Order: structure tokens, then C-alpha cells, then sequence
């Protein structure tokens, strides 16, 4: 792995002994975490590393944007996750979001700094065709009518 | 029920004082307003439109005299 | 932000309890008496080795609440001349 | 910010029993109670004042990591903008005390409590630590702290015995020539105090083990 | 609007500092931010000639007021509660 | 007794708000119902403080 | 707020009045065994 | 259950903030409101007052 | 609880500060009418009456928690 | 290296022994970065150096500024590290930073 | 003038501390109680009443030099525009308990204490307060044992006397304490030792 | 018109009280520069009649205030804190 | 010596009490030295009380 | 018109005890005069009530305040510190 | 160095456009309204 790799503080107290090899370490990193149950991800710059225990839920609503508006700015980046993907409904606010401590604090800090960053008139002419325009008055000499 | 207090005693106190002054003001401005040029429709509004604003203001600057000194009271509690 | 006043809160009271249990083994060994020990940290020292040995967490309520309190510090205090004895 | 201020005025009310607790107070008060006990005084030389000489080495030793504090935390910039660095400065401030803890106290000691303390903590099933562990991990304030007063204890009641011997080998001769006489029904003590303060004064304890501590916390030149 | 974790799961600490110790950072930040966006609020003049923006700020002036007075008598309370412990 | 003649002179301006005669001297009695009140609850005030005052001095 | 301070300002004092009493209990219960241990 | 029918009266003078008669009775709600609040803390006060000094003799 | 007892004053009426917006809007289109200027005053005069009442309302609701906080101790 | 080295005293406690013969020091440290867990940085004056347990990340809003026009003022100072990128979309005032904390 | 109200009281405080540790009270009141455990006594007279004469002892020969700081401090150039020069100024009031402290303190240890001559520069008020202290300790306890001396043979001596007839299972103290004290008033021993320790540092 | 001195006097003195004489005279001092400096823009009769002087005659009533009282009470607990070690 | 000032201009408005120009002049006075004796007592004020809390601390 | 005396006299103690009586005796007269000083302000009623006095009155009620205070804690701290040496 | 650096920069910006006239003659139409009192209606053209 081309990345620095960063252990959390409470699975460093398991252990483990063997003869290893690496010649494709994103497969076997996926392996090793679930035989041994751990947690893992990769953010294009380090390995966020924790065990299973440490997973947290969480539910935010969205005022004024999609979460298909949202998830195209996930996948432009580069921090989308298909093993935890976004479950909610396709064009609404509210979401739920779970997964390691590192990747659900950061959506949902990039979620409330999207609203708070964030109607067309048209016209149309109409010619008329049976009536006059405008309001009349009928100096009828009887009484002052008008027709509006 | 219905609970009164010693300060809903005395605001009570000038309802049952007065008798119509609530509804006075009201069927002389059905009048007034009726025909808004009567001599003795005029004056007799504001017979009663003055009366209401004593009432009012003797209802209430009694309600702030009256609570202070409950104040000065739960201030000597400590 | 109730509950972090009675994190510290629980503790205060959990440490009355391991006070009891272990104060008479400090009146009895011959290096931690009080002919070998002053008064001004001689309770700062049994406060906060009762903290690290008791068994239940902290933060956690304590069952002590209200079931027979007088009683039970002399309990406390009758295993703990024990401990001191043997020891 | 301003309940920073809050932070400071909590930690000022809860210092004099760390004094009583953290620092090496507790090391220069017991062996200054036991001279007073070997060599039979009670009452004098009057405690109270022996507090007074026993503080002013210990803060005179303790004073340049005390000094620390202050160049720490009277800094400009001390507002920072995360929730965790700011955590961290906390901690990387509280590390020239730490070390200190670490270079003094017992070594097993300290490790019996993270041990007593993670059983504590979630159950037995978590595995314990070894002696391994010191290479890399530092342990939390509150296990330190525990074992470093009982661990100063230990090495205070080393020196406590050590003087204790010249003073009761002269208290086993003076019982000896007076039952040598036919004087059995005699106090030995009112005749063995008089060769018990000449053993000091003419030893001069009081002004090498007050140069002897020293050397054991700092060096001179 | 705003966000919830819904698991306050009890996160077991090896001992009590840490948790204080981020209760102290996360709230040190919290009133900071508030003291600049209050006092912005009044320092800039646009914020404070609008009648409907002054109730909003009057609003939070008593919120700051009761929160941090909240916070101090309750940790001047613990102090005064572990050192009737630790005199003895 | 004064208490009484206060809660008697009220209902006549509740009757009767513009009495020009009636007010003047119903605000020379009020006012003065209000200056005793609060003597009375200063006065007592003093009288348990110094009687708290000794229990203080030899507890 | 009103009613809930209100019964929050009883729920924070009777527990600190319990947790002083606890500790005074336990000077004088150890207490009583110190002078009766010197007898 | 003093502050629900507090809590009764806030409406319909924001339905109407502009009724003589609602805001006459309002305040002599909001008022006897003010007499209620601190009287119960001050007064539970010296009950949590007193206990402690016993303590504070006997300790 | 002292958001509720000011949002009981923004929910009570329903659009009373648009309601004085459009009103001036038209008083300053043609400021001669007489029709224009008398609904102006029975308009522009409830405001003032409204943010008032909201604002003293809380003013002695703020004391009385600060009643409340400082007699824990 | 024509600079100094400011390592800090988390990393300083880890120790090493060996004959090492400097020929290539720029690709010394990316192997012995990676082969010891530390992770740095060389801002043009001096080359601090971490460990990997050390890299803390922040999100960051820009009101009225694009991304595309800071990420060209960091190609005009000469902070632009590509190692360490800035994960973000190209015209939004929201973006994703992490590395040392330097 | 409003932060030197911060140091009058800063003195004040600690003021039983300093006289419990600074002066020659520590001597006056070690050599007032082994009197008394040279005679065999135990409660006689008091720890009280032998506390208030050795205070007013130490008060003879400490106010001289708590005497010139008001009159020194009192003075109308305390207005200074300059740090250092009012730091040079209440420097140069303590000297007095300087040259009180070096005189009775060795030069050797105040060395030791600067290291964690004296005309050019006078050593700190940190450095020597404990070598004053712990020099009169050892002077106390050397003064102690001179006059423990002449107790012990009227001791010996009548414990001599009863075993020289047979009656070897006496008690001894019944009898040596009515000699004990005879020793001391004929001799006045009381009021001989108060002289020449106010000789021991004041001249006559 | 402002001036600054940047780099604060600092090096190693084994000696204990002639630092703590520095920060009793460096406080001694700075307070009582400002005192006058209290004192004199307020007996001067222009600048208390100016609202923009006002605002900051508001400012330096309060850090006197704040201050003295700081030292006030960090000292009474340095003089507390001594009190219970040698009162025993 | 502001007071001398003050004592000044009332003597040409005693002779005169209809200029214009000297009672606009006189006003712009009397107020600044209302202003001026009230902020002299509000300044020793602040000096009495944080004085007075000192010997509050150390009793 | 009024009136100054200049000389401060001396006459020489023979002991302490001499010492203390003048310190007492100049101050009880010192004392007695400035609460005389201030009822004879306040007896004479044309003085309480122009306003240049005023602040006359008004510092010599705070100098008297603060002298009295300042020589009641230093008896204080001094026979409280009688009475820890007493117990020692 | 840099704490010099700092100081000296911002001290400056507490230390700190033109305006101009251009005349211009016209070539095919008076300046100034005009009136035109053709006895209908008081026409102006500004």
C-alpha cells in the first residue's frame, strides 16, 4: 500500500502472529477485516483504521438540496464509499448515514455547509380581439357610468 | 376551577365598579358611526371614550403598585 | 448537559463507600501509620487509591441509593480490620 | 474563552492537594517526621515549622517544571480552530509533567493499575498488558498518580530506616552497660539521649542528607 | 435544519479525564465561535437597524448570558462537593 | 386596622374613576398603605438577621 | 424552563447533600475505631 | 398546574395583539405569574440552606 | 422554551410583517390618497404594538430563570 | 538535504541502528516514511516530520471564492503539494483537506 | 500605591510562617522544652506559656530590622519611571534581613543552593532560608546537649547511692526529681541562660 | 500613535525571587502607568465629552477591572494553598 | 477651573435672560458640567469598590 | 481662614511599649476628627448642597472607609498570627 | 524574524482614488430642455 496506514487506539490491544504476504493488500485488507471484524477506509490520501465496534449512526435533513445533488459532489471528489453507500429516498432531505468515525463526521459537516451557503417571472403578451381595452366612461348625461 | 387571586380581586374589583363601560363604548360607536355628524352623538362619545381611557389606566398603574411591594416581600425571604 | 455534573457526581459518592473498606489498613502498617504520615496529605493519598482498585465504573449510578446506610459502613469498616490483620 | 478563565479558577482550588499528592513534598515530609521520632522527641522541633523547611526544597526543585506552565500557556495563541488539536495542545502541555512521573515512579507498579482498571472498565474478557507496552504507550494521569505516592512511600521508608540504624545500636549499648551495674530499675532512655544528639551534630546529618536529596532529583553544574 | 447521532452509546473510557477533557474542548469552541458571532452580529451595522434581526440578537444575548452561568456554578458546585471530601 | 379602611376606599373609585375629590385622597392613602407594608417586612427583616447572628457566632 | 429548572434545582441539591453526608459518616465511622483501636 | 392556564392566555393575544381587554387580564396573569416563580425557589432555598449547615456543625 | 414563547408571536399572526411591507410599498407609490393613508395608520400602528409585547414579555421571562439559576447556590 | 529538520518528540521516540549511506536522500525518505509509519512535509524552507497517527483533516466553506481559483493561487506560492490534494468539486465553496498538521 | 496593598497583606498572611521558620525562635523555643524533659517533665509548665515568652524574645531582636522598612518604605520616591530602578529599591530594603541571614548561615550551603563573593553581590532570599534554619537546628541541638550534662550525674549518682545499700528494686525517679530541680534554682539556671541568649546575637 | 517591543526578555537564572521581583515590578508598574492613564483621560474635559472617546472609556474602566480582581483571587489561593499544608 | 467657566456665563443671561445666542451657549455649558461632575463621581466610585473587595478577599 | 501646624515633633522611646502609644494616640485623634470632619460637612447644610463640595465630601467618606479597614485586618492578621505561634 | 515581520505589516494598513473633469464639446443637438409652447399642450423635451 502506497498510503500511511492509521491504527486506532483500541484495536492495537489485539494481536496476532503468522507469516504473511502482500501482493495485492486492497484484497486482503478487505478479508482481514471480516475474519478478524474490523473497520476500514481509505480517503485518497491515508488508511483510517478501527474495529468494529466503533461504527455510529446518523440522520440529517437537507432543506433546499437533493441527495442526488449530493452524491455527484461524493463521487466527483472521491470520498464515495460503495460498501457504504447512502440509503434515503432519491429526491428528498433526510438520509442515513453509518460507518467509520472519520467518514460520517465529515458528510454530515460538509451537509450543514451546504444550506447554509445556499423564483423565474415571465412575461406574455396578449392582443385582444372582441373588446376594447382600458376602463370607459359613458357621459351619458343621466348619471356618470363607467365600465371597467 | 376557575382560580382567582388577591390582584385578579382588585382588576375585578373595577369591573364590578363600573357596570357597562365595556359595551357603552360600543353601541355609542355603532351610533356615531352610523351618522358621523350628530352634535349630540359626538359629545356622547366622547363622554364615553374618555371615561374608558381612566378605567383603563386606574386598572393597570394599581397592578404595579400592587406587585412591587409582593416583590419587596420575596426579596426580604432571604 | 446534565449527565457530565453526575459523572463527577457519581464518583464523590463512590468514593465514600472505598474509604470505609480501606482506611484501617492505613492505621495499621508500620510505614503508613500516623506516626510516620502527616495529616495535611494523608487523605489525599487513601481518597485516591480507593479510586483505582474499585471494582465498578464511575460514571455509572451506584446501588448504594437509600437501602441501609449506617449499617453498612460498619460493614466496611469490620472487613477492613480484617484486611489489616492479615496483612 | 471566557470559560477558559473557569478552567483556570478550578484548577487554582485543587492545586495544594496535588502538592499533597503529585509532587516530591511527600518524600521530604516523612523522613523529616522520623529524625523527630528517632531520636525520641515528641513534640519538638515543633512540626510546623518543619512543614515550612520541607516545602521550600521541593518547589526549589520543582520549580523549573512548574516554570514550563506558564511559558505554555501564557502564549497568543492558544485559540485554535478544531476540537481535537486544541484537545491535544492540552495534552502536549501536560507532557513535561508526565514524563517526570514516569522517570520516578515503579514500573509495574503503574502497570498493575491499567490492568485493574480495563477489567474495571469492560470485564475480564479484555487481555491484559505486559511489561512491553513501555516502549510505545503512555499510560493515562489518573494511574499514574496512585502509584507514584505509594512508590515515594517505599524509597521514603528506605532512607527512614537507614538512619534509624546508627541512633538503635547506640540504644542496645547503653541498655547493656546498665544492667552490666546491678541498675535495672532505671529509665535507659534519659541516659541515651544525650549520645543521641551528638551522633547528628558531630555526624552533621542535616547538612549532607539535605545535599544528598538533591542530587537525586537534579544534577549540579 | 440540523443533525443527530441517534446512538449515545456509552463509549467506555480508560479513565475519566479524556471524557472531561473533551467536554472542556468541546465546549471552549462552542462558546468561542458564539462570542465573535454575536458581537459580529451587533459590530456590523446592517445586522442591527432591522427591527426583526434585533429580537434574534436580543434572543441570543440572554441564551449566552444563561449558558455559560449555567456552566459555572455547576462545576463551582463540584468543586466545592470533592474538596469537603478531600479536606477530612 | 389600617389594612381595613385601605379595602374600603377602593370601591368607590372602582365605582366612581373620575371623581376629581375621590382619587386625591384615595393615592394619600394608597401610597401610604405601601410605605408600611414594606417597613413592616424590613423591620422584622433586621430582627431575624441579628437573631441569626448568634446561632452564627456560636456554632 | 419554569417548571423544569424549578424541579431540577431540588434534583441537583439533594444529591449533593447525600454525598456529604456519606463522607462525614465515614470520618466518624473510621473514627470511632481510631480511638477505640488506641483505647 | 399554575403555568398551564399561564400558558392558555398567550394565544389568543397572538391571534390578537391588539385586544384592550385581553392584555388587562394578561398581565394580571403574568404578574401573579412573576409572584409564583421565584417564591418557590427562594422558599425550597432555605430548606436546601438549613440541612447543610447541620453538616457543616457536626463535621 | 424562550424560542416557543417568541415564536408564539410569530405564529399567532400570519403575515403581518409582509403586511406593512406591501402597505408602504403602496403609500410611497402615491402617498395623496385618503383611502391609502387611513389604512396606513390603522396598519403601521399594530407593529409597533406587536415587537414590543414580544420583546418585554421575554425581558421578564430572562430574569426569572436568572431568579432561578442563582438561588442553586 | 539543504534544510533543517524539525522532528517532533512524538515521533522521537522510536529508535534505529545501522550503517545507511546517503546517495539519494529524497527517495531515502519516502521509503523509510513509509517503512516506519511517520508521514512529512517540505515547505521550501525546512522538512517537518510526524508520525502517521498524527494526520488531522478539517471542512472548510468559502462564501463567494472558488476552488478553482485558490488551487491557483497554490501553484503561484509554491505550497501545492500533490501528495496531500484537495478533494472537492472544481466550482463549490466546499472541499475536503487532510495531512500534517503543518 | 493599589498593588502594594496586594504585598502588605501578602505579608501578613504569611507572617507566623516566616517567624516559624526565618528568625531565632526556632532556638528559643527548642531550648525551653528539653528543660523541661532534662527535669523529667512532661506537662510543666505548658507548651502555651513557654510559646509566649520565646515570642517576645525573637520580638527584641527582629523589630531593628522590621523598623527601618516603614520608615524606608514610607519615603516620597516611590514615583519611578524606570522597572529595574524601584526593583533595585525594594531590593535594597531587605538587606537588613540579609546581613541578619548571613551572619548566622554558612557560606557552603547557600553555594550548593545557588549552584540549582557576597560584597559585590548579595545571594538570594531563596537561597539561605533554609541554611539559616537548618544551621540553628544543629546549634539548638548543640546547645541541648551541653545542658542536658549536668542532669544526668545527679541521675546517676543517687541511682549509685541505692545500690550501694541493698535495695536495688526502687523507682528512682521519686527521689531524683526533688534534686533535679534544686540543681536549677540555686544555680538560677532560668534566669542566666535568658541573659546570654540575647548576648548570643545582640551585643550588650 | 503605538509602538511595540517584540522578543521578551528570557534566559536561565537559577536565582527564584529576583524573577518573581520582575513580575511584582513589572505588575507594580503597569498598573499604576495606567492608572494615571485612566485618570487623566478622564479629568481631561475633551475627551469625555467625544462619544467616539466614550467607547473607550467603557473599555479600560473594565480591564482595570477585570485585572486586579484576576490577581486578587489567583493570590488568595496562593496564599490559601500554602495555609493548609503548614496549618496541619 | 471648569466651574469658573460655568459661573460666567449665568451672570450676562441674569442681566439679559432674552439673548439668543447666550442661552444656546449657556445650555451647551450646563450641560457638559453635568456631564462632567457626575463622571468624577462615577470614577471614584469604581476606585472605592474594587478597593474595598480586596480586604473582602483577605478577611 | 484657616490653618496648618509644621511641626511634627519627637520625643524618644524608651521601649516598645512607648513605641506603640504614639501610633495608637496619633491615629484616635486622627480618628475622632474626620467623623467630626464629616458630620460638621454634613451639620452645616450649606455645604451638602453645592455641587463642587459635594465630591469633597465624597472623597473624605472613602478615605475613611479605607483607612479604617486597612488597620483593622492588619490587627487581625497580626493577632492571627498570636494565635497559630500560641498553638504552634 | 517573524515576529517583527508580522507587526510591521499590519501597522502599516492603520497608516492608510482620483477624481477628474473632462469637457466635452457636442456636434449635432443643443444641450438644455427645450420648450415648445404650441398652444395643445405645454410640451417639454428634456
Amino acid at each position: 500500500l502506497k498510503e500511511p496506514v492509521i491504527v486506532s487506539k483500541m484495536a492495537a490491544r489485539k494481536k496476532i502472529t503468522g507469516n504473511f504476504e502482500f501482493h495485492d493488500p486492497n484484497a486482503l485488507l478487505e478479508k482481514l477485516s471480516l475474519q478478524l471484524g474490523l473497520i476500514w477506509y481509505f480517503d485518497g490520501q491515508a488508511i483510517y483504521i478501527y474495529d468494529a465496534s466503533e461504527m455510529r449512526n446518523a440522520v440529517v435533513s437537507l432543506r433546499n438540496v437533493s441527495l442526488n445533488e449530493f452524491n455527484n459532489f461524493l463521487k466527483r471528489s472521491g470520498l464515495y464509499n460503495k460498501n457504504y453507500p447512502l440509503r434515503g429516498d432519491n429526491r428528498k432531505g433526510t438520509f442515513y448515514v453509518s460507518g467509520p468515525p472519520v467518514y460520517v463526521d465529515m458528510v454530515v459537516n460538509a451537509a450543514t455547509m451546504m444550506d447554509k451557503q445556499n423564483g423565474r417571472q415571465k412575461i406574455g403578451v396578449m392582443r385582444l380581439n372582441n373588446t376594447f381595452v382600458g376602463d370607459r366612461t359613458y357621459n351619458l348625461r343621466d348619471q356618470k357610468m363607467v365600465i371597467p | 376551577t376557575p382560580w382567582s387571586g388577591y390582584l385578579d380581586d382588585v382588576s375585578a374589583k373595577f369591573d364590578t365598579g363600573v357596570d357597562n363601560l365595556q359595551t357603552q363604548v360600543t353601541e355609542a360607536l355603532d351610533k356615531l358611526a352610523a351618522k358621523p355628524s350628530d352634535p349630540a352623538l359626538l359629545a356622547a362619545y366622547q363622554s364615553k371614550l374618555s371615561e374608558y381611557n381612566l378605567y383603563r389606566n386606574a386598572q393597570s398603574n394599581t397592578v404595579k403598585v400592587f406587585k412591587d411591594i409582593d416583590a419587596a416581600i420575596i426579596q426580604n425571604f432571604r | 448537559f446534565y449527565a457530565l455534573y453526575f459523572e463527577i457526581h457519581h464518583l464523590v459518592a463512590s468514593a465514600a463507600l472505598g474509604f470505609a473498606r480501606v482506611a484501617p489498613i492505613f492505621f495499621f502498617l508500620p510505614f503508613l501509620n500516623s506516626g510516620v504520615l502527616s495529616g495535611a496529605p494523608r487523605n489525599a493519598i487513601i481518597i485516591l487509591v480507593a479510586l483505582g482498585v474499585w471494582p465498578h465504573a464511575l460514571n455509572e449510578a451506584p446501588p448504594f441509593l437509600s437501602v441501609a446506610m449506617i449499617p453498612l459502613v460498619l460493614q466496611e469498616a469490620a472487613v477492613g480490620v480484617m484486611l489489616g490483620c492479615l496483612l | 474563552n471566557d470559560i477558559s478563565l473557569i478552567a483556570l479558577l478550578a484548577f487554582s482550588t485543587l492545586l495544594p492537594f496535588i502538592i499533597a499528592s503529585g509532587t516530591c513534598f511527600v518524600k521530604f515530609s516523612i523522613v523529616f517526621v522520623m529524625v523527630r521520632n528517632a531520636l525520641g522527641l515528641q513534640q519538638i522541633p515543633s512540626n510546623m515549622t518543619l512543614n515550612g523547611v520541607a516545602l521550600l526544597l521541593s518547589m526549589f526543585v520543582m520549580w523549573p517544571i512548574m516554570h514550563d506552565a506558564y511559558v505554555y500557556f501564557e502564549d497568543e495563541d492558544v485559540t485554535f480552530n478544531d476540537i481535537s488539536s486544541l484537545s491535544k495542545h492540552v495534552d502536549e502541555g501536560l507532557d513535561g509533567y508526565r514524563d517526570y512521573l514516569i522517570k520516578y515512579s515503579d514500573r509495574e507498579l503503574v502497570q498493575f493499575f491499567e490492568n485493574a482498571q480495563l477489567k474495571r472498565q469492560y470485564g475480564e474478557e479484555t487481555e491484559t498488558v505486559k511489561r512491553d507496552k513501555d516502549e510505545i504507550e503512555k499510560p493515562s494521569i489518573f494511574a499514574l498518580l496512585p502509584a507514584y505516592a505509594l512508590s515515594e512511600i517505599k524509597s521514603a521508608f528506605k532512607i527512614g530506616f537507614y538512619l534509624y540504624l546508627p541512633f538503635v545500636v547506640v540504644d542496645l549499648v547503653v541498655s547493656s552497660v546498665l544492667l552490666a551495674l546491678g541498675m535495672m530499675m532505671m529509665s535507659p532512655v534519659t541516659i541515651s539521649t544525650p549520645i543521641k544528639l551528638v551522633l547528628f551534630v558531630a555526624l552533621d546529618g542535616w547538612t549532607l542528607l539535605s545535599k544528598g536529596l538533591i542530587l537525586q532529583y537534579m544534577d549540579i553544574a | 435544519g440540523q443533525a443527530v447521532n441517534i446512538r449515545s452509546m456509552e463509549t467506555d473510557i480508560v479513565s475519566l479525564d479524556d471524557r472531561l477533557l473533551q467536554a472542556f474542548s468541546g465546549s471552549a469552541i462552542a462558546t468561542a465561535v458564539d462570542k465573535q458571532t454575536i458581537t459580529n452580529r451587533i459590530e456590523d451595522p446592517n445586522l442591527v437597524t432591522d427591527p426583526k434581526e434585533l429580537a434574534i440578537s436580543q434572543e441570543m444575548i440572554s441564551d449566552y448570558n444563561l449558558y455559560v452561568s449555567m456552566v459555572s456554578t455547576l462545576t463551582r458546585k463540584g468543586v466545592g462537593a470533592v474538596e469537603t471530601l478531600l479536606r477530612s
